[PDB]
């Protein structure tokens, strides 16, 4: 019967396209066809919960207001009142819960050489700073092939020193050092709102890393227009 | 193995990259930034425009062209400048090709 | 603008660190160098990684200075470990620069 | 020409139009610098070699 | 150290402890390439 409203991450409307609603309850009692309401300004019912566990051994049932909604509704602000209809509440309360910019910088920093001599292994970070919205989702991908979720993990958004309302993320797809120095193409995407573009790729490999090498090659020729 | 990152054709700079091998280690690979600038040596301001005078400043800004004038003449395009030609007390105005070969009609 | 140096430090297995940034010896404010919060290896559940993140201006980057970040740890011998970053802190970097004249 | 025009040299250009030229004219343009020059004044700056 | 020792480029990390460093204890690294200023060599070839 515990009161609360959860805003689904605007990460999930890019992971998968859509947006599913959620009420955060916890130990809420056990009762056969319990109902939920989730109610915008419009004052629409919500859809019945899906996929949910009716039996918990530790009585841990959340009531979930799982609806696919458009993003316009949410991002126009909307009131959003998680009315926790139940037997033992009469009334039951309500809770709202609502949100009130800059483009990220993101950029793609080589390992270390360090970690290569220890030749255990490698790992490249993926510095996303400069950006205002809390959320932000980081995917990795080596040539169009999507990978296990477990291997890079995001960080928690944090206040940027520097300034407070911009906020900075560190994000690392930690690999084996034979898969980066064989070459292999390592690319950072960044899935982030107050952008002009929806997502920006953005790559380093061995040969555009630190350079050590500069044959410069101008040949002082008087025959010109020519290449 | 070499990978072209970058080239400006009217510029001619060519940025090009290549990891050499040596034998197999911890990583002291050598890796190289390659470009091969061709200088005119003999090109204006304006390499269309005639009038301009001969340029002694080269400059070749990197991160420029690896996202105005440049120096080096395209085989491609044209470069087409207006030019007065007269015969007798009138004038025409008449269009002209600065290099041959180039661009010419097929 | 600025440059931002980050500390990449992994293998916490009691899961207890502490990240002091110093320059010529000298220790820093809090403010300016942040340490974020250890979580855990994909690799090793036991190993985990933290990491300092260091807002500085770049014309301060440009006069080369110390820039160490120590990190503390009770599984260092010493308890404390840091390295040295610098303007040439890599490779010698040899130049093969010509100039043809052909 | 007289010779104090070759001195700070003007750009003297040939004009010449016939049939088999691509566009029917065809210019050449010559000064003190650049047809039979005594010297080659270039500077030549490279700026930002570590790149993007 | 040997002279191949010092040819491999091993760390060669000195630490030294006492009471008035901040931490108590700090380190230093020195390797061949310590120093080494960047190489210019010129071509001139026409
Ligand atoms: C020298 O370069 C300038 C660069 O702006 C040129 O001036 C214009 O160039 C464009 C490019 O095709 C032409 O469409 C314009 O007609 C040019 N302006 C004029 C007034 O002709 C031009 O190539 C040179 N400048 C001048 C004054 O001739
Ligand atoms: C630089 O040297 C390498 C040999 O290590 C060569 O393959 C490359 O072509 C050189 N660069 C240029 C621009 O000639
Ligand atoms: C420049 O230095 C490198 C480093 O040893 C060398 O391989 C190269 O041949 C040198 N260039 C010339 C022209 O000797
Ligand atoms: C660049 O250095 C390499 C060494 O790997 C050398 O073989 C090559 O000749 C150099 N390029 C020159 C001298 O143009
Ligand atoms: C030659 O070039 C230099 C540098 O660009 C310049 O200072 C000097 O005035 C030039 N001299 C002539 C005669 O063009």
């Amino acid at each position: 019967i515990r009161v609360f409203a959860i805003p689904p991450s605007f990460a999930s409307i890019f992971l998968t396209k859509s947006t599913k609603l959620t009420c955060l309850v916890t130990d809420l009692t056990t009762y056969d066809s319990v109902t939920i309401s989730w109610t915008r300004q419009n004052g629409e019912a919500v859809k019945t919960h899906t996929n949910i566990s009716e039996s918990h051994p530790n009585a841990t049932f959340s009531a979930v207001g799982e609806a696919s909604i458009c993003e316009d509704d949410w991002n126009s602000g909307e009131r959003f009142t998680c009315t926790v209809t139940h037997t033992d509440l009469p009334s039951p309360l309500k809770q709202t819960i609502s949100r009130p910019l800059h483009r990220p910088d993101v950029y793609l920093l080589p390992p270390a050489r360090e970690q290569l001599n220890l030749r255990e292994s490698a790992t490249i970070t993926c510095l996303v700073t400069g950006f205002s919205p809390a959320d932000v989702f980081v995917q990795w991908m080596q040539r169009g092939q999507p990978l296990s979720p477990e291997k890079y993990v995001t960080s928690a958004p944090m206040p940027e020193p520097q300034a407070p309302g911009r906020y900075f993320a560190h994000s690392i797809l930690t690999v084996s050092e034979e898969e980066w120095n064989t070459g292999e193409t390592y690319t950072c995407v960044v899935a982030h709102e107050a952008l002009p573009n929806r997502v920006t790729e953005r790559t380093v490999d061995k040969s555009t890393g630190k350079p050590t090498l500069y044959n410069v090659s101008l040949v002082m020729s008087d025959t010109a227009g020519t290449c | 193995e070499r990978i072209v990152l970058v080239d400006n054709k009217c510029k001619c700079a060519r940025i090009t990259s290549r990891i050499i091998r040596s034998s197999e280690d911890p990583n002291e690979d050598i890796v190289e930034r390659n470009i091969r600038i061709i200088v005119p040596l003999n090109n204006r301001e304006n390499i269309s425009d005639p009038t301009s005078p001969l340029r002694t400043r080269f400059v070749y800004h990197l991160s420029d062209l690896c996202k105005e004038t440049c120096y080096t003449y395209d085989r491609n395009k044209c470069y087409t400048a207006v030019v007065p030609l007269v015969y007798g007390g009138e004038t025409k105005m008449v269009e002209t090709a600065l290099t041959p070969d180039a661009c010419y009609p097929d």
